[PDB]
């Protein structure tokens, strides 16, 4: 494929405290030289990083999924995996996945401090409801 | 009954090196000087023979080896290197009689966001031996903790891509390569020349 | 499988403004010697076609969807795609997946003229609302 | 794959009269040589059994279920489906996957007779409202 | 021991030519009268070889290849024919010393809603070599605009599928063949005669 | 230079029988008997060459099949045995000179909870021919209605997994296995010993 692209699935309705595992598929090159990172943004409200993963495996998280949200890499299909536990109804969001390339000269650099990412998806929405 | 080598060297796309591609180039009546013509290939080595020295001396095997590699591998493309290439990729042996052609493609292979469609195997347990392809996809082990199929810290998926730019510099553009192997072994023979 | 068969994926609830990618795989032959066609039914209202593709790619729109709907072609995995953006909540319906087998002696032809359809899906449901 | 996972996909918001095949993916061992069953939890209810294919591919059914359910192999895949018709709201659940390995002096046996697997997934939501 | 040509003819699929079948037939001897005496095989054209010597001749490799066509495609299996099948599918050198078995399977491989498993390949940049087999999927460029892996106008999937239906006219109906390659080299000898 | 049969033995998982790895050795030379000296090797037999006369006999040939089979299947590898393994995924020629070691795995490829990723054939409408490898999973027909590709009914998928338990009884326990066939053909000669 000329361009890389990235489709996520997965997106359901789901009861509080349900869970859900949410990928990333990927074309157009190996997604184990990207670093990947999740997105989402609630009804109403400012698009905010949630998981990321860089080429090292090692994973970061933000404070309002820490201990909840997990994010894995299954490189023989090419795709980046978030296994969400324990949603609460504020987890509502449409979640989005974004990878930028790591050249050589830089595989040992982390990620989230990276929060600017060259290849977006186009979000697939989870919904935490009664 | 001509010898098609048009089609090894006007490809639309080349293999990826770790994957690289063999064609068996048999039944033909060759033209090889006016390939030498093209004075636009940007590598041209051959061992065990002179570039102008096989016009009445043939041998039973040609085979056409391609793939594409970057800039500052293309030394590891001779008999006796190392580097992901040489020892993961592949691997020439150090008795062989052959040529290596290269000239960069980048206006060819590369895009402007960035062409990663070309991959290359980083890590491996072992060294390739000469002319061995490796195309599986297991999950690599790079501490003690044993990986057990699944990917992790110290547990690699062993592919990466090359990250093909026109703005990139000239080891990190794209180059073509062809590698001919004239074998002596006996058969029938198959390849003419001029 | 003796029979061509159809499966559609990737309905979801999702919000007024948003985008969606359903999916058609296919079994039973090749994708890619059919004319494929989608349909939605929206809550007791009748069938419409709103897209279709043809065996030389060439893709046909229904009017209330032309410009938000593409229908797209990916074979080597034996699946016809509908990408929908800009979702309305008039869009809310059960989105189907339609095929029929395009011989020799007829592959320069058109789409949406012959809606008639051997193979169909059971339906994948989009629901749009805020 | 260290352990046998299950994953299962599928789940969606549908109508009520509407259909619906859920997969259960499997990693680990050749699912082949275990028998699989599945389950629904409606919202507030007990764990039900629902349907269990055998090593035989032999097809068990509660009967609350009977006649709308079909439970299938495609081992090529590695995956059991769970075709759903005739949806009705009182359907509504989690609906979760589960399995358990046949060794050779045992292929011969029935399912949904022990009711017991060491193997379970995490569950998809199918969810039939108007 | 015997050479198991039951197993060849009596099987339930077969493959499609794109991906056709081969199988080696070696270290056996081979019973040939009990399948020529059956006059039910809608052709049976033999290259290089006598269709009644084959009791005698002892030949050191044996290959059955096997694979469905549709009734006038038949026409292209045979050395030095042209169309998508000879050109893009399984390509017969034109030394070929076999035969070439064909009957009409109508009422095996068609169906009653059509049957849509077997495949071809409709489009490639260049022909085959004699018994080159090609089963990539790559998009093919009919076109000036280059595809860049994606599928559109002028940027085909290469490979289609035979619409076998029961009232289909023969032209179009499903034959199964088999074609037998009787190898001679210099080598003890594997498959014999009675 | 020297060979490092290491590589054949020591590795992190084995290959399942049905789909057996083979590993040729090119040119190299061997210590055979600092091999033999591991009396911890649960089986170690020798067909048409004698045990303990390694050093001295040349050998144009080395292939090193291995693969795991479960305790009481290692009766059938050797030349002219019957059972699921010996017919339908790993089957020995009669005239078969080499040697068969195998010993216990259990500490290595047995987990906890079972490990299920090693795999065999159970069905195949017929024996393999000597060194063949099947590694096809079409449905198979074990009733008298046809399967069609539809998984049901008498129509079951061919490949089973083996459950390895650390508690299994020796023969349920996984059984690492390596077979060295020494050819005899005409080719330059590759593997001699000290």
């Amino acid at each position: 494929g000329p361009q890389v692209q990235l489709v996520e699935s997965g997106g359901n309705l789901v009861q509080p405290g349900g869970s859900l595992r949410l990928s990333c598929a990927a074309s157009g090159g190996t997604l184990a030289s990207f670093a990947v990172g999740w997105f989402r943004q609630a009804p109403g409200k400012e698009r905010e990083g949630v998981s990321c993963i860089d080429v090292i495996n090692r994973a970061n998280y933000a404070d309002s999924v820490k201990g909840r949200f997990t994010i894995s890499r299954d490189s023989a299909k090419n795709t980046v995996y978030l296994q969400m536990n324990s949603l609460e109804p504020e987890d509502t969001a449409v979640y989005s996945c974004a990878a930028h390339f790591v050249p050589p000269g830089s595989r040992l650099r982390g990620c989230l401090v990276n929060e600017l990412y060259n290849y977006w998806g186009q979000g697939t929405q989870v919904t935490v409801s009664s | 009954n001509l010898c098609p080598f048009g089609e090894v060297f006007n490809a639309t796309r080349f293999a990826s090196v770790y994957a690289w591609n063999r064609k068996r180039i048999s039944n033909c009546v060759a033209d090889y000087s006016v390939l030498y013509n093209s004075a636009s290939f940007s590598t041209f080595k051959c061992y065990g023979v002179s570039p102008t020295k096989l016009n009445d001396l043939c041998f039973t095997n040609v085979y056409a080896d391609s793939f594409v590699i970057r800039g500052d591998e293309v030394r590891q493309i001779a008999p006796g290197q190392t580097g992901k290439i040489a020892d993961y990729n592949y691997k020439l042996p150090d008795d062989f009689t052959g040529c290596v052609i290269a000239w960069n493609s980048n206006n060819l292979d590369s895009k402007v966001g960035g062409n990663y469609n070309y991959r290359y195997r980083l890590f491996r347990k072992s060294n390739l031996k000469p002319f061995e392809r490796d195309i599986s996809t297991e999950i690599y082990q790079a501490g003690s903790k044993p990986c057990n199929g699944v990917e992790g810290f110290n547990c690699y998926f062993p592919l990466q891509s090359y990250g093909f730019q026109p703005t990139n510099g000239v080891g990190y553009q794209p180059y073509r390569v062809v590698v001919l192997s004239f074998e002596l072994l006996h058969a029938p023979a198959t390849v003419c020349g001029p």
